[PDB]
């Protein structure tokens, strides 16, 4: 009953990615 | 005689270890799940003119639910009389039950 | 008629004691074998044989028992399992291509 | 090759690759085991085959070690010893006290190595208690006991790739690991009571067969299923006059351990709808009667219509015997009818493939084919509806080789991946000519299976020459000295009986006489067109069903489990079921209903012993009397000539392959008198997870609970 | 062995970053280097967590078979209390067996001469405890780690892990006879050798050790609550009382 | 099947189902415990007090004598109390069993023995004042039913019918068994075969009886009356209520039984009316394969033809009454 | 034949044929003073082309020694009788004659001693059923006892199929004297 | 009272919808290329905690959701979740109290107790549950691997370590009002000068100039 860090709307996000996600994207085996 | 809990519940589950046990084949059991889905007996036959008396069945129940009571005057006049049924092996218990206890009571450390 | 045969072993355990000496028994008839007492309840019955069952150390030991005593037989031939080397190591073989099974151990 | 090592001193030649406990067996060596099994994959979870092997510090689990060329096992030694009472202290410390109440009791191996190779007593006795687990609802047939749980696998491992159901698991850690899915769901898989049997311990049990029986009361008679057309070898377990289960016996030719759940559960019909004494319908309603007057009246309405020539007519049904098709052939026969019709649609004209040659209608490349089949076509055939435990085996084979299968058909939900091919004929001249066929064409050992479905397609005379011109085109492939790859698929335990012993109609001539006299034999699923309404109708069966609905007299049968009857699986193996009970009522054996209606109509049948009626059927077919084996066909060239011959102009319609099982659940009249597949049936449409969902037991919305079973 | 069939079935090879992190040094400069530290068996450096009952806990890397002694009061400040309120030191970590004073006076911490003492360098995160601490305590809530980190794959852990752990916590209040001490004891050698993975010792050590060297800590224990109560508890931590007061209690416990 | 002993010789229960118990025991290869062995020496030979009581007292009410029989069956009266103390039977037991005994006898028993103990040869005595030099008694015994010694054993006699005939002989000091190597005891041999000397020998086992049965109360140890193995003996109720094991063995040994290993033993007792034997051949399973009774009542009717030969019909009424006759005993 | 050896009991193996002999030898023999017949039965096996084994137990007071002599039967295949050397084996001869079928050549009146008078078949067997085949009730129409075909109001519940799925005993352990083993060859 | 079996919820029940969000599948992709194509089943462990970071806990339709993307039975998926403590399958507070309550917690510097008596004191709440206005869900755990900065609690992925009951209660309190103003949010780390694991008095080793690569074997 008491309320949760649920996400409410289907595009919310309740929790942030974080640096280790974030650095996924940066990720690239070609070289630059 | 057939004993039944505090509660009013019969002890016996339907386990057929006095049937399996019984060394004149006196017991006849038949079980099913009962309307509340407990594990109980729909039939319990003593045939009183095979028994031999031996208490083999009352050492082996896990529940205490057959024991044979001190009453040893009921000599009838038909032998159908000695066909017990479950609905009359419950009214012994039920009759009995202080002296069951009583007896149980004393020997059960022995037990 | 009498059935000389191997017991199968219990689907319900893994023991098989019981499968390894030969039984003869006798066939049940459409009627005699058991009715329902109007007493009691109780299963009458009428077959002498119904209890009874013999046990041999092999199949030409129980037939020639039963031709010694003129009874019927049915011999049946046991069951044997087929032997495959069965290895731990193949539950985690590599597959090149689409899975096609997820093993949950 | 083969390795050879000692195990307590003897040696044992067993092949390498195989496990230690595989070659233990094979010495003779009994070594205790709770999670290994022969027919699942090897987990080493129980700890209880641990043994002592020369050069290795500690036990090994015999089950998953492998067989080396030069290996000592001692079985017996001290270290064995202490391993083994160790484990059976760690297995029984947190388990139920729950053996009088328990349906695995009197044959759980828990109890029997607890016995042999454990301690006497226990040492646990702690005043926190024992672990205990909540209940899980996964359908109604298995009933859950999850206290009782060792963690052994063993149903996982089946669910997730025998049955191709991968909805078990086993969610949790450490002590609190449990098995049932996360999600409350119905377990799905018409495989899935097997489980109950695999369970080591009364964790699984069957809802049916509740609190019953114990094992040691049951009578165990080894005997033979008719509810398809495999011959699923079993044991019907009874008390007195009652059949009490129906368990799975092994016979890796057919069905390996296994059985399916119509086969297992449909024997709580077999004490609910019986016919037993015989009916006369007067003035609409039905009688009871005398059999020597009610077989009067059998002769009396036969001598009133004195029918003419292929007038009196025979459906035989799919649960009837080989006994009682020869004794029904002859008294036909000598009626001047060869009137001899099948309970399908289309059974009461001539069958496409013919009964000439017995490799025509035959599983050719038996069942055991499959285990080494590389390429596999299925036409107008479910096979997980048709031959559940056949399906099975198809997996298993796709499972661990790389397998390819192709169907032409309705498309159904398969355990195993299929490509579909297309739904009517023209889809399978196109696919025995496109991409798959040049895997049957590459592929050393092709197999083609074509359901009995086919056979009652319109076009199945088109359907069966398209397949074996193609086998004929593709031989020393499909056709060599051992392989045939052409299979035809029996779903009903009569069929391959009745072409054996010529039961069929021959000609067209007779197909469209309309008869005065029908001989229902145990037929329930005829087609109302075969069955005239003005006719004479005579049903013999046990189950009142549609049947007895329209019969004129009612003779009452035996039902196959009071019965010694023979039997042939659609691989064409002869197989005999055992009585395990007597005849109930009046009811009398199905071969001398046949043989004492003989006298009533003037013509008696010759034997009348069933010795002498099995002398009979050795005449019509030899391979009859051999008993538990296949006789194979050695003019199996001969085929062409009723497939493609006899099958040359076909009217093709263009109307594509049908369904033949509405419902796996209610199939025979066994099946629809069960309340069990009541239950079965009703779960499935509605998605009940719930053990009581028609049966006794307490709910939220039953406090009071309910008597009823199957409703 | 996973050397062939590993990760997806392929041959693979799992190692420790540690152990992994040193290769290319040692590869840079030189193996000789490297053996130039430690015993005949026990060379390198090797990184140590100092964590308990030490003024300043901490983790340095120092050479292999460097003295227990030398190195807590060195790199870490020193025990709390000095040398001699050191009570016992876990060697290696949760895994490896409590060490007492008297042990731990002249031992080098490296693989053989841990191993000798009947205890491991594991990972060397060097628990030390005080002598103002419940060292049967401490033991218990490990038996309760262990229980928690079990899989539940295999029996004698999955069973064996909370039957130890409800033990623990029974003796950590004296509820039970001294002879439970014994059962406890080949409880775990009941355990080792006989489970899939090496879970299995890494619970039954920790035990073993601390009744090899406190045995007589844990039955004072007994002793008090025999004394509380009324009586030497029955084995499973029932009182002496508990036939008398109407409980199941069967001939021997 | 161990019920079926006490039915044998109907008037020695306890000691037909001692004979079943040491056979089974035997192939069992196990040892039973001490205090089970003194409980069975001791109710074995109340057993044979009592089986006396019955045989010498209607031996000598068919002789006429009608007095001392119902002397007697009060001290039998007493001597049954004790059977349904430790059982719940005054004949039938079923108490001595494989691996020692059903139960342990009630916390007061062993006071009350001794008390029936120091009254008991008071009794003997009277009943000795009636027979034995009584010249009616002795000119209806002497010299009836003389067996020579060499016939005695070629006619399968065991017991009083071999020892009375100046045979020195009692299985259990011979091949002793339970805790009778344990107790001091003189064993009666007669010299002129007749039935006054067995019937005098019959008189002095009385008194040899109550003397083991007074060392017995002296020497009973404590510790468990029952072997202390739950995969033969039935584990305690508390246990199997509250121990998975036990209930485990609990359940097994009501149903399936416990397996006996496979070969074949003949077991022998020194029984009341002779020597009892049984022949068990074990199939390694748990119901006997074969069990023979070997009955030493049969033996003794198959040499009565022999032995009354030449007698009275007064005469062969005495020999019915010196063999120890019980027809449960001879029809197995 | 052979001997078997147990524990305290020495077994003898012996020929049908050599009964006469054998047991006068153990009879009159001074080192073999067995002048007690204690027992003789019978035991069946169907699974052996002689079904039955004859078992006798014998005793010596002189030496305080038992002994067991077998030997084996048929149903045609007769014994010799041994009660020109034991009187006391006479009715043990009937007995196993009444129930098991073995005839004793040389016997004086073996005839039953157990069954009823006109009464069929052999019960030891193991083919006889334990109910028998037939019953008998007085009839009132006829004023006698008669005999009738075995009917029972309940059937017998014969629950040998609970039986362990698992050998219990296991093999054993062989304890034969060094001096009946054969030497064994030592090494180079 | 973590439960190893699903309860139907108004908040997880399998009716409610779920899916990756419009900037997730990116991620997605990313984690799905380092593994081989067909054993894609190996990205479970990694989708599940993404899933539960846009969602908020590892709900039914979560995992049901991760099945499908990579073509697994749901069944495979509920073994992992509720095999692996980390995934919540029930809803947690904003902040997941994470306090090591392992024995070198349990005696490194001021013990764990004395944290664990902090936090329920000032969090009003007993083990396992979240406090009436759902910010704080509070459970203790084992060794999370800074045993040298005993005794030290995770919050959601940072550790507040070495702590006293005084300091504990602070780093909390400006958690609470970190939802409003970010600036607030007390910095991770250990407290009381250490700033990883060094020593407290002094540096005892690592003093001088770290040596480069001039001391190489000169044969490479
Ligand atoms: S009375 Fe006892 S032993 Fe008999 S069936 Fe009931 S519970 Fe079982
Ligand atoms: S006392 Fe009677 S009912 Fe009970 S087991 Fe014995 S014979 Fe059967
Ligand atoms: S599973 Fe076996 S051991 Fe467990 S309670 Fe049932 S019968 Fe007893
Ligand atoms: S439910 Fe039965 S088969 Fe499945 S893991 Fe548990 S014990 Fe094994
Ligand atoms: S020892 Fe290892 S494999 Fe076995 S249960 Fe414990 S953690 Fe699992
Ligand atoms: S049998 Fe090998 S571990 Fe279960
Ligand atoms: S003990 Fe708390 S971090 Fe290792």
């Amino acid at each position: 009953r008491p309320s949760f860090a649920i996400a409410r709307s289907p595009n919310e996000q309740v929790f942030p990615a974080g640096a280790f996600y974030e650095s996924i994207l940066r990720w690239n085996p070609n070289p630059v | 005689a057939l004993r039944r809990y505090p509660s009013g519940e019969e002890r016996c589950i339907a386990c057929k270890l006095c049937e399996a046990v019984c060394p004149a084949q006196a017991i006849t059991i038949e079980a099913e799940e009962r309307a509340d889905g407990s594990r109980r007996t729909t039939r319990y036959d003593i045939d009183m003119t095979k028994c031999i008396y031996c208490g083999f069945c009352q050492e082996s129940c896990p529940v205490d639910a057959i024991v044979e009571s001190p009453n040893a005057e009921y000599a009838t006049e038909t032998r159908e009389e000695l066909l017990y049924n479950k609905e009359k092996l419950l009214a012994n218990g039920d009759k009995w039950e202080p002296e069951l206890a009583a007896a149980i009571r004393a020997d059960a450390p022995y037990r | 008629t009498v059935r000389i045969y191997k017991p199968a072993k219990p689907a319900t355990q893994s023991g098989e004691k019981n499968t390894q000496l030969w039984r003869m028994d006798w066939d049940v008839l459409g009627k005699g074998h058991r009715w329902e007492n109007p007493l009691m309840g109780w299963q009458s019955s009428a077959d002498f044989m119904q209890g009874t069952h013999l046990t041999f150390k092999t199949k030409e030991d129980a037939i020639a028992f039963a031709e010694k005593q003129g009874y019927e037989y049915f011999v049946q031939e046991p069951n044997e399992r087929h032997f495959r080397p069965k290895a731990y190591a193949n539950n985690f073989l590599y597959s090149p291509g689409k899975l096609k099974h997820i093993r949950t151990k | 090759a083969e390795v050879e090592l000692t195990i307590d001193g003897k040696k044992v030649s067993i092949e390498a690759g195989s496990a230690l406990i595989q070659a233990c067996e094979k010495a003779g060596v009994v070594v205790p085991r709770y999670c290994y099994h022969e027919k699942l994959a090897i987990a080493g979870n129980c700890r209880m085959c641990l043994v002592e092997v020369e050069r290795s510090p500690k036990p090994v689990a015999s089950c998953a070690w492998p067989v080396q060329a030069g290996m000592v096992v001692k079985t017996n030694s001290p270290l064995t010893h202490k391993a083994r009472e160790g484990v059976m202290e760690f297995l029984l410390a947190n388990h139920p006290l729950d053996c009088p109440i328990c349906d695995q009791g009197g044959e759980c191996d828990l109890q029997d190595q607890s016995m042999r190779y454990g301690a006497d007593r226990g040492r646990f006795h702690e005043i926190g208690g024992k672990r205990a687990v909540e209940d899980k609802n996964i359908g109604p047939l298995i009933k859950t006991s999850m206290n009782r749980c060792i963690h052994c696998t063993r149903c996982v491992r089946f669910m997730n790739d025998i049955a191709g159901a991968p909805e078990l698991g086993s969610t949790g850690r450490g002590n609190d690991l449990q098995i049932g899915t996360y999600l409350e769901k119905n377990l799905d898989s018409e495989l899935s009571g097997n489980v109950i049997d695999l369970c080591p311990v009364g964790a699984l049990t069957s809802k049916p067969y509740a609190f019953r029986a114990r094992p040691w009361e049951l009578k165990r008679t080894e005997s033979i299923d008719v509810l398809d057309g495999l011959g699923s070898n079993i044991r019907v377990d009874s008390r007195g006059l009652e059949v009490m289960r129906i368990l799975p016996r092994l016979n890796d030719d057919v069905n390996e351990e296994w059985i399916n759940d119509k086969t297992r559960f449909a024997c709580d019909g077999l004490k609910t709808q019986r016919l037993t004494m015989p009916l006369v319908r007067r003035d609409g309603k039905f009688e009871p009667a005398t059999w020597e007057q009610a077989l009067t009246e059998i002769a009396h309405a036969y001598q009133t219509l004195a029918p003419k020539e292929n007038e009196f007519k025979v459906i035989a049904g799919q649960l009837v015997e080989v006994e009682s098709l020869v004794a029904m052939k002859d008294l036909a026969n000598r009626l001047g009818s060869e009137n001899l019709a099948l309970d399908f649609p289309g059974g009461s004209q001539p069958l496409a493939h013919g009964v000439d040659i017995r490799s025509n209608y035959l599983f050719n490349s038996k069942i055991w084919g499959i285990e080494e089949a590389d390429a596999i076509l299925l036409v107008g055939t479910n096979p997980r509806h048709e031959a559940a435990v056949l399906n099975a085996r198809i997996r298993k084979q796709w499972l661990r080789s790389d397998l390819e299968i192709a169907a032409v058909g309705q498309p159904w939900e398969s355990t195993f991946d299929y490509e579909h091919l297309g739904t009517d004929l023209a889809a399978l001249k196109n696919a025995l000519s496109g991409p798959f066929g040049e895997k049957l064409k590459k592929a050393k050992r092709p197999m083609i299976i074509v359901g009995s479905g086919v056979t009652e397609h319109p076009d199945a005379k088109a359907f069966y020459e398209t397949v074996w011109s193609f086998v004929e085109k593709n031989a020393s492939n499909f056709l060599t000295e051992e392989w045939c790859g052409y299979n035809v698929l029996q779903r009903a335990a009569s069929r391959a009986g009745a072409f054996e012993v010529g039961f069929v109609v021959p000609s067209p001539e007779v197909a469209a006489t309309k008869p005065k006299f029908v001989w229902l034999l145990g037929a329930d699923e005829f087609d109302p067109a075969d069955v005239p309404k003005d006719a004479f109708i005579v049903y013999q069966g046990h189950h009142g069903d549609r049947g007895a609905e329209i019969a004129d007299i009612v003779l009452p049968g035996a039902a196959y489990t009071e019965k010694a009857g023979t039997y042939v699986n659609t691989e064409g193996r002869v197989q005999m079921t055992r009585a395990a009970t007597g005849l109930p009522g009046a009811a009398r054996t199905d071969w001398k209903i046949i043989r004492a209606v003989s006298e009533f109509l003037g013509v008696p049948l010759p034997y009348d012993d069933v010795a002498q009626l099995r002398d009979r059927m050795a005449e019509i077919s030899p391979a009859l009397a051999a008993y538990d084996v296949v006789e194979p066909v050695a003019l199996r060239h001969l085929s062409k000539v009723q497939l493609v011959d006899q099958n040359k102009g076909a009217k093709v319609t263009g109307e594509p392959l049908k369904k033949v099982v509405e419902n796996f659940y209610f199939t025979d009249v066994i099946s629809r008198s069960s309340p069990t597949m009541a239950r079965c049936s009703a779960a499935k449409e509605t998605g009940d997870p719930r053990t009581n969902f028609m049966a006794p037991g307490m709910e939220e919305d039953r406090p009071m609970g309910q008597i009823a079973y199957g409703a | 062995f996973p050397a062939a069939v590993g990760l997806f079935g392929c041959p693979s090879t799992v190692a420790n970053v540690e152990t992994v992190s040193v290769a290319p040094t040692i590869c840079r400069r030189g193996g000789a280097w490297f053996a130039s530290f430690g015993r005949e068996r026990n060379h390198g450096t090797k990184l140590f967590c100092i964590s308990g009952h030490v003024n300043n806990p901490c983790t340095v890397e120092e050479e292999m078979s460097i003295p227990m002694r030398e190195l807590i009061e060195k790199h870490c400040g020193g025990v709390r209390g000095g040398w001699d309120n050191l009570l016992a030191v876990i060697p290696g970590g949760s895994s490896t067996p409590i060490l007492p004073k008297h042990i731990c006076d002249d031992q080098l911490m490296d693989f053989d001469a841990l191993k000798d003492s009947q205890s491991g360098l594991g990972t060397a995160a060097v628990i030390v405890m005080d002598k103002s601490t419940d060292v049967v305590r401490a033991i218990s809530r490990l038996s309760h780690f262990y229980r928690h980190e079990s899989c539940g794959q295999c029996t004698p852990c999955r069973e064996g892990s909370k039957w130890t752990d409800q033990i623990m916590k029974r003796f950590e209040k004296g509820m039970g006879r001294p002879r439970e001490i014994d059962m406890l004891q080949e409880l775990t050698k009941q355990v080792e050798g006989h489970t899939i993975c090496a879970l299995g010792e890494a619970f039954a050590w920790p035990i073993q050790g601390l009744i090899r060297h406190f045995r007589p800590e844990l039955e004072a224990r007994m002793k008090k609550f025999a004394e509380e109560t009324g009586g030497q508890a029955l084995a499973g931590g029932w009182t002496h009382d508990s036939r008398q007061k109407g409980r199941l209690v069967s001939p021997g416990m | 099947a161990l019920p079926y002993f006490d039915r044998l010789d109907y008037v020695s229960m306890m000691t037909n189902e001692q004979v079943f118990s040491l056979a089974v025991e035997k192939l069992l290869n196990i040892e039973i415990p001490p205090r089970a062995k003194f409980i069975r020496t001791m109710f074995g030979e109340i057993t044979r007090i009592l089986n006396h009581l019955m045989s010498v007292l209607s031996h000598a009410m068919d002789v006429g004598a009608l007095t001392p029989f119902l002397w007697g069956f009060e001290e039998r009266e007493k001597l049954m109390e004790f059977y349904e103390r430790v059982s719940g039977a005054r004949l039938h037991a079923a108490y001595v069993r494989p691996g020692g005994v059903h139960q342990d006898i009630p916390v007061g028993l062993l006071d009350d023995i001794y008390q029936w103990a120091t009254q008991f040869g008071d009794r003997i005595d009277e009943t000795e004042e009636m027979l034995t030099d009584n010249r009616i008694w002795i000119n209806r015994l002497k010299g009836v039913g003389v067996v020579s010694a060499a016939d005695a054993l070629n006619l399968s006699f065991t017991g009083v019918m071999l020892r009375g005939s100046g045979v020195p002989w009692d299985v259990r000091k011979s091949s002793p068994y339970d805790a009778y190597d344990q107790v001091e005891f003189d064993v009666p041999v007669g010299i002129n075969g007749d039935c006054y000397d067995r019937y005098l020998c019959r008189m002095e086992e009385f008194r040899q009886s109550l003397r083991i049965i007074h060392q017995c109360l002296n020497k009973m140890p404590a510790g468990p009356v029952r072997y202390e193995d739950y995969k033969i003996t039935p584990p305690p109720r508390a246990a199997m209520k509250e121990n998975m094991e036990a209930l485990i063995h609990h359940f097994l040994l009501f149903t399936k039984g416990y397996a006996v290993p496979p070969g074949d033993t003949y077991t022998a007792i020194e029984a009341p009316k002779g020597e009892m034997g049984v022949y068990v051949v074990s199939d390694g399973s748990e119901r006997p394969y074969r069990v023979h009774i070997r009955a030493p009542g049969f033996a003794h009717l198959s040499g009565f033809d022999h032995i009354t030969r030449g007698h009275l019909l007064a005469d062969a009424v005495a020999v019915i009454g010196t063999m120890d006759l019980v027809f449960g005993e001879v029809d197995r | 034949q052979q001997f078997s050896v147990w524990k305290d009991e020495l077994t003898i193996y012996i020929c049908p044929t050599g009964v006469i002999p054998v047991f006068s030898f153990l009879k009159y023999n001074t080192n073999a003073e067995f002048t007690q017949v204690s027992d003789i039965t019978a035991v069946d096996f169907p699974t052996r082309e002689m079904r039955f084994e004859i078992v006798y137990n014998l005793l010596s007071v002189r030496h305080n020694a038992r002994i067991r002599v077998k030997t084996y039967a048929d149903e045609v295949t007769p014994v010799p009788s041994i009660t020109s050397l034991y009187m006391g084996a006479n009715w043990y001869e009937r007995e196993v004659y009444d129930m098991f079928g073995v005839l004793f050549v040389g016997h004086p009146d073996l005839r039953r001693i157990m069954t009823d008078y006109g009464f069929e078949g052999h019960p030891l067997r193991k083919d006889f059923p334990l109910t028998g085949y037939t019953e008998i009730r007085y009839d009132e129409e006829k004023k006698r006892i008669v005999v009738e075909p075995l009917e029972l109001t309940q059937a017998f519940r014969n629950f040998e199929g609970g039986s362990s799925a698992w050998d219990q005993v296991g093999p054993g352990i062989d304890r034969t004297p060094d001096t009946f083993k054969l030497p064994t060859p030592k090494p180079e | 009272d973590t439960l190893m079996v699903h309860r139907n919820t108004p908040e997880n029940n399998p009716d409610i919808p779920f899916k990756f969000t419009p900037e997730n599948e990116k991620i997605i992709e990313q984690i799905l290329k380092r593994y081989p194509p067909q054993y894609k089943k190996a990205a479970v462990m990694p989708l599940l905690d993404l899933g539960q970071r846009q969602h908020g806990f590892c709900s039914i339709s979560v995992m049901n959701e991760v099945a499908r993307i990579l073509e697994m039975p749901p069944m495979r998926v509920y073994e992992v979740a509720s095999f692996y403590t980390m995934y919540n399958r029930t809803p947690v507070g904003k902040f997941h109290v994470q306090a090591c309550t392992t024995t070198p917690c349990q005696l490194g510097g001021c013990g764990s107790d004395a944290i664990v008596k902090a936090i329920k004191e000032h969090l009003g709440i007993n083990q396992g549950e979240t406090t009436p206005d759902g910010l704080f869900t509070f459970i203790e755990v084992e060794c999370l691997g800074a045993c040298v900065n005993a005794p030290m609690v995770q919050i959601n992925d940072d550790y507040y370590e070495d702590l006293t009951p005084e300091t504990i209660k602070q780093v909390l309190t400006a958690l609470k009002e970190s939802v409003n103003d970010v600036s607030k949010a007390p910095k991770p780390g250990p407290q009381s000068g250490r700033q990883s694991c060094e020593n407290s008095a002094g540096l005892t080793s690592l003093t001088s100039e770290p040596w480069g690569p001039e001391k190489t074997r000169p044969d490479l």
